[PDB]
């Protein structure tokens, strides 16, 4: 047998913790500026460079 | 008719997940920022991926007439999806 | 995705364990194909090692006209001698994989339930699995269809 | 990989439909998600470099997720 996953304490796992429940500002983008999406050429240039490692 | 009450769901906590992303991303490229929607997309990916993995583990158990799931049922779930 | 599998149908199911695998595959092609499509049928003998996977058949298809194509794939049953006893009776997987230029773009996996069709044998299964009394039941309506983004040149 | 917790693993399993878990599930789930995250991030970050950016977009991830392979239960 293993660990029971349902019963008295099911609600203990689903308690709201507003201090962890939201993303931190640090590490993220500074502003809401428009940012370029990869061109199809850079998309390919990327995927070829990634296939490089796969080989070793 | 039955009306549903609406509520956000909780799989993995957000702040810990963001710190986890930062950790890993640091090793690939230092001084690198994430858009909130990008981290969220990464989280949505992980969470649905692991939930699906467990769905396989659930189906493996019910037909095999078991109650407890094992790391081997996860290994199978991983295999049917392609990774070695 | 230049080639897209529209459907797979499981033909003799459930069946005796030793019965050959019968699938009906419908795929779609946006344009004519320069290289061949390679379809593999693989039985995962054990989740513990890739060593125990048995390639039951491999078919090469080409050249491919554009449009909806339909064919019937039939591979022989896996060798019971190579299947670790622990995994033999109970749930395992069969994979149908297709590669283009040796690159897998689609994997269709099925969970496979091996079980004795007699009550007495279910109450007390033998220490060594008896494959001739085993039913193979492919959980057909629950496939694991995984698509990978590969180079099409 | 302390980011993901034992409570988290349970939450994921419950939505998965699971009723009981072995002790070894926690250690295992962690190893699996470690690989999965390392892979998707690695690719998304390369995408960002190739676009000459230091701000990662949702599309960087969207593109990296197509690369890892997505599964659906049935055909279309």
């Amino acid at each position: 047998d293993g660990e029971e996953l349902i019963g008295d304490g099911m609600e203990r796992d689903y308690r709201a913790i507003p201090e962890l429940d939201a993303y931190e500002a640090e590490g993220l983008a500074l502003d809401d500026e428009d940012v370029e999406e990869l061109t199809a050429s850079q998309r390919e240039a990327a995927e070829r460079a990634m296939r490089q490692r796969d080989r070793e | 008719i039955r009306r549903y009450q609406k509520s956000t769901e909780l799989l993995i906590r957000k702040l810990p997940f963001q710190r986890l992303v930062r950790e890993i991303a640091q090793d690939f490229k230092t001084d690198l920022r994430f858009q909130s929607s990008a981290v969220m997309a990464l989280q949505e990916a992980c969470e649905a991926y692991l939930v699906g993995l467990f769905e396989d583990t659930n189906l493996c158990a019910i037909h095999a007439k078991r109650v407890t799931i094992m790391p081997k049922d996860i290994q199978l779930a991983r295999r049917i999806r392609g990774e070695r | 995705a230049k080639v897209q599998v529209n459907n797979v149908v499981v033909l003799d199911n459930p069946s005796p364990f030793y019965n050959p695998f019968q699938f009906e595959i419908t795929f779609e092609c946006i344009e004519d194909l320069s290289e061949d499509l390679e379809w593999k049928i693989i039985y995962v003998g054990s989740a513990e090692s890739e060593e125990y996977d048995q390639v039951l058949d491999s078919v090469l298809v080409g050249p491919v006209p554009a449009g909806r194509h339909m064919f019937v794939f039939q591979a022989d049953a896996p060798n019971p001698g190579l299947i670790p006893d622990a995994d033999a009776v109970g749930v395992t997987v069969v994979l149908i994989t297709c590669t283009y230029r040796g690159q897998e773009f689609i994997r269709v996996g099925y969970y496979v339930n091996n079980e004795y069709t007699e009550t007495e044998l279910r109450e007390n299964p033998p220490v060594k699995p008896d494959f001739s009394k085993l039913q193979r039941n492919i959980l057909a309506s629950n496939p694991r269809v995984t698509r990978f983004h590969i180079n099409w040149e | 990989i302390q980011g993901i917790t034992k409570p988290a693993i349970r939450r994921l399993a419950r939505r998965g439909g699971v009723k009981r878990i072995s002790g070894l599930i926690y250690e295992e789930t962690r190893g699996v998600l470690k690989v999965f995250l390392e892979n998707v991030i690695r690719d998304a970050v390369t995408y960002t470099e190739h676009a000459k950016r230091k701000t990662v977009t949702a599309m960087d991830v969207v593109y990296a997720l197509k690369r890892q392979g997505r599964t659906l239960y049935g055909f279309g």
